[PDB]
């Protein structure tokens, strides 16, 4: 019986030098989570940044980024969310330009829906340490809709009546009317983020769009900045 | 339309239940002694899992068990020795449940990718993988060494031919979807608890739910039968455990604590069936007395969410799995 | 849709079913006949436990 | 009698602080598996020195400030006072890695995860304690730090007193290795965290517009230099000099860089993890 109980010990050996072997790669590799509305185009992002999940893994700066994204799963209730407790950040795609588009039928606004999908995810008893990465697509088809007319940001949210651009805003090198709506859409998503938790994470807010590719250079320094701040709070200095 | 006709079935199916109601089983078990307090200390420690565990099985023998991790790495133990006795890596690291084959030489795992894969032990390389759900699966469970039945997130249960690789029944008209699953002790019937709130039974054979039970008020997490195989409790977000029998057609009890209103992740049973353990989202899985409803023990080892807890046939030990990685043997 | 949910719940309807304190008898019933044989009910022999 | 006495109070107190203290955390590290870490690991040595320092050098260092004569062998006293540069420099220098543990977390996020392991915990603390260990026992134990001027001879040769005497050059690098390089090394780390705190915070506030990183890294500098810069300034100056530097001042200021050793653990072990572990353990 010994013979037996050395070569199960030999095993055992064997198999935690591998375990050991693969932990040093899954501690070095950062694990993301995909999650959008569904028509706000995170494809055109996957294409640009890069069964039911569709994991790619991108390497920037020698750094080893894995994204997941599920898009099988369209039930409203989402009980696959608690299993990413332990990612680096969530990417949140919208699109900014879905204002107008009202809906099935009966949904009151696209950006609407995606208000309330940021608001549970932000509101979880699971992700309260996990941050956002919130990324705003269609910033010209944006800009195209509110300097056309007949389709006015305060006909379908009336808080946008009483609006004013903020003062410390940094527009790109744009015109007053799509700077107010991006920067009300900005602040619309930073107001539901904020109020819930105070330190424990993050919202970062990026006005992407189709044309733009660096998506990598964004969501590296948005992960960076995530564990500098963890670190900082873990050490409770920040 | 039809709505009022359901609804009157409905009512009719609440009256016949309360009318066969005469007693409650405290009014039955309060007389009889209580099971007392019970201490259970910690054996063994199982030490290597990267990532949380979600599911864990033990295997028939009662010596060896499987879990499952999100890292990817499907590993068996040996529970007397504290042994590695193989480790299986996994296509997807996202895994939801992990079963273990009553003759020993199969093991199935499933997660998020919607397919059940089922690896040989004895020949490890991957014997089959499993397609046809369209939501992630939640629970795998063997009938025999070529039947499988996995639960998933398409609100629909499944029973797999492993041979064939395709479903030969499957279990429709539940509304959400069902994250646990409980064969018989003569693999006849089967539960299946979604979140919906309402556990049913099925008959493998017919492929019909004959039974439908709507106690709880949350989603179902947990769901295992009694030992004898006429009763069954149930876990949910609620805080509350409730025990349902198939022969009155209701529950007899339900378990729940003031002070505590965590959910209840997973359950089970003792051997003798005197004993409901279920695991709690407050890092403490309760023991419970199943006759009177009076809490005996709780076992406070585990430092993140329990995920897992099984017993062992022989009744020896009970396994408990978290998410700090760290899978305790209890006895 | 709602011809099926009818349809089972009908199904439903007609099952025998067995007073409350019967069933409560007879799992008190087993949980006594099968007590003596619980690793967990009665603590394990130091000997006898595998584990310890 | 009374003032002697009230001197046996305070150093009782303290020597009870410390052993208190010390063993408190190193059984809640002990004891909890979530609590083992790299930087907890480090912990665990300032812990275990700070242990040794109450356990050794200052319930003997109390005895012969107060019986004034040292009863015990010169073997003996020179055994501690090897112990008590060991658990001097072992502290400071774990302090120092603790800071630059923080620093490489801080500053370099993704590569902090790879760069630190378990074995490179154990290997660099082993490292700290093999220099320390050198430093303290080699010179003295070898007898290379006795002084040359009769006045060190009569104490050294004689039975009943043993007090410290120690040459230029071993007093200069003793207190350069123990502390200066640890001080330099802790500033810098220090305030490029403190730089990257601010950094931070500076986009915390430029994004959502609409203190107690400088607290935290104040209260864990201060104690540090408040304990130990004026007695290695006085290492320094009473060789540099002997006329000012009296012996009662040397020695108040070695037992004020003594109390740091019982400062540290509510410094170092100030979380609400280490709070619930300590309300688990009493
Ligand atoms: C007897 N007291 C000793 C003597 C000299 C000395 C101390 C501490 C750290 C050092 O680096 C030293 O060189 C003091 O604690």
């Amino acid at each position: 019986q010994r013979n037996e109980e050395k070569a199960q010990r030999e095993a055992n050996k064997k198999i935690e030098k591998q375990l050991q072997k693969d932990k040093q790669v899954y501690r070095a590799t950062h694990r993301l989570l995909l999650l959008g509305a569904g028509e706000s185009g995170k494809s055109t992002i996957v294409k640009q940044m890069r069964s039911g999940i569709f994991e790619t893994k991108f390497q920037v700066d020698k750094v080893n980024f894995h994204m997941f994204d599920v898009g099988g799963q369209r039930d409203e209730r989402r009980k696959w969310i608690q299993c990413f407790n332990d990612v680096t950040a969530i990417i949140f795609v919208v699109a900014s330009s879905s204002y107008n588009m009202v809906i099935e039928d009966n949904q009151t606004n696209r950006l609407q829906e995606a208000l309330n999908l940021f608001k549970s995810i932000w509101n979880n008893r699971w992700l309260r340490t996990i941050s956002v990465i919130l990324f705003l697509n269609k910033q010209d088809l944006l800009a195209e809709k509110v300097l056309a007319g007949k389709s006015k940001i305060e006909d379908y949210f009336p808080e946008f009546a009483r609006y004013t651009t903020p003062e410390d805003a940094t527009p790109e090198p744009e015109d007053p009317r799509v700077t107010r709506a991006k920067y009300f859409i900005r602040d619309e998503f930073l107001r539901i983020s904020t109020a819930s938790g105070d330190g424990r994470h993050y919202c970062y807010p990026h006005f992407t769009c189709a044309v733009d590719t660096e998506n990598i250079r964004r969501v590296f320094n948005d992960c960076r900045d995530i564990i500098q701040r963890m670190h900082l709070r873990q050490y409770e200095l920040l | 339309q039809l709505r009022q006709e359901a609804e009157q079935l409905k009512n009719q199916i609440r009256d016949a239940r309360k009318a066969c109601a005469d007693a409650t089983l405290s009014q039955i078990t309060n007389n009889i002694d209580p099971v007392g307090r019970i201490q259970m200390r910690t054996r063994r420690t199982l030490r290597g899992h990267l990532a949380k565990i979600y599911a864990m099985h033990w295997g028939t023998d009662s010596r060896l068990l499987v879990s499952a991790s999100q890292d990817g790495k499907l590993i068996i133990w040996d529970s007397y020795t504290t042994n590695k006795v193989h480790a299986i890596p996994l296509r997807s690291s996202w895994v939801m449940t992990c079963a273990y084959a009553p003759s020993g030489n199969y093991v199935a795992c499933g997660g998020l990718d919607n397919i059940c894969s089922i690896y040989n032990l004895k020949t490890v390389r991957v014997s089959r993988e499993l397609a046809g759900h369209t939501g992630y699966l939640s629970c795998c469970r063997f009938l025999d060494d070529n039947q499988i039945v996995t639960s998933s997130g398409d609100t629909t249960c499944a029973l797999w031919d492993i041979e064939t690789g395709q479903q030969t029944t499957t279990f429709t008209g539940h509304t959400g979807d069902v994250m646990s699953l409980s064969l018989a002790p003569d693999t006849r019937l089967f539960v299946s608890g979604a979140c919906d709130a309402s556990a049913k039974l099925w008959d493998v054979r017919e492929g019909m739910c004959r039974q439908t039970f709507t106690g709880h008020e949350s989603d179902i997490n947990a769901i295992c039968f009694f030992p004898n195989g006429n009763a069954f409790a149930t876990g949910s977000d609620d805080a509350t455990c409730r025990l349902f029998d198939l022969r009155a057609d209701q529950e007899l009890m339900t378990y729940s604590h003031d002070n505590i209103i965590c959910g209840i992740t997973s359950v089970s049973f003792s051997k003798s069936g005197r004993l409901l353990l279920a695991g709690y989202d407050d890092f403490n899985c309760n023991v419970w007395d199943a006759l009177k409803a009076d809490r005996a023990g709780v076992l406070a080892g585990h430092d993140n969410r329990v995920s897992c807890l099984g017993v062992t046939d022989d009744g020896m030990a009970v396994a408990t799995g978290s998410w700090d990685s760290f899978l305790k043997i209890w006895n | 849709q709602a011809r099926k949910l009818v349809e089972q719940l009908k199904m439903e309807a007609n099952i025998d079913r067995i007073k409350v304190s019967k069933a409560a008898a007879d799992l008190m019933a087993y949980c006594e006949a099968h007590a003596k044989e619980d690793p967990l009910l009665t603590p394990v022999p130091a000997s006898e436990n595998p584990f310890r | 009698e009374v003032w002697v006495v009230g001197m046996g109070i305070v150093m009782s107190l303290i020597v009870l602080a410390i052993v208190f203290g010390n063993v408190l955390v190193i059984t809640a590290i002990a004891k909890f598996e979530r609590l083992q870490t790299v930087t907890n690991y480090f912990i665990t040595s300032l812990a275990c020195a700070d242990l040794v320092m109450g356990l050794a050098v200052v319930p003997f260092g109390a005895a012969h400030i107060l019986t004034k004569t040292w009863t015990f062998g010169n073997f003996w006293c020179e055994f501690w006072t090897s112990i008590d540069v060991l658990c001097v420099t072992a502290s400071i220098e774990t302090l120092c890695v603790i800071a630059v543990d923080r620093y490489f977390a801080i500053t370099s996020p993704f590569k902090y995860q790879s760069l630190l392991t378990k074995n490179k915990a154990r290997v660099i603390i082993l490292m700290v304690w093999i220099v320390s260990g050198l430093t303290s026992f080699l010179p003295i134990q070898m007898h290379w730090y006795r002084a040359t001027h009769q006045e060190a001879i009569n104490c050294y040769a004689e039975e009943t007193c043993c007090d410290f005497f120690t040459n230029q050059a071993y007093a200069i690098a003793s207190s350069i290795v123990s502390f200066y390089v640890p001080l330099v090394i802790m500033v810098f780390v220090y305030s490029r965290v403190f730089q990257e705190a601010k950094r931070q915070l500076q986009k915390i506030d430029k994004s959502e517009g609409r203190h107690k990183a400088l607290k935290t890294l104040g209260i864990i500098m201060g104690t540090f230099t408040l304990c130990w810069l004026p007695f290695f300034i006085v290492n320094i100056v009473h060789v540099i000099q002997d006329n000012l530097i009296r012996k009662e001042v040397y020695i108040l200021l070695n037992w004020i860089g003594y109390v740091n050793s019982g400062f540290n653990p509510l410094i170092y072990c100030r979380s609400p993890d280490f709070r619930i572990a300590f309300q688990e353990l009493l």
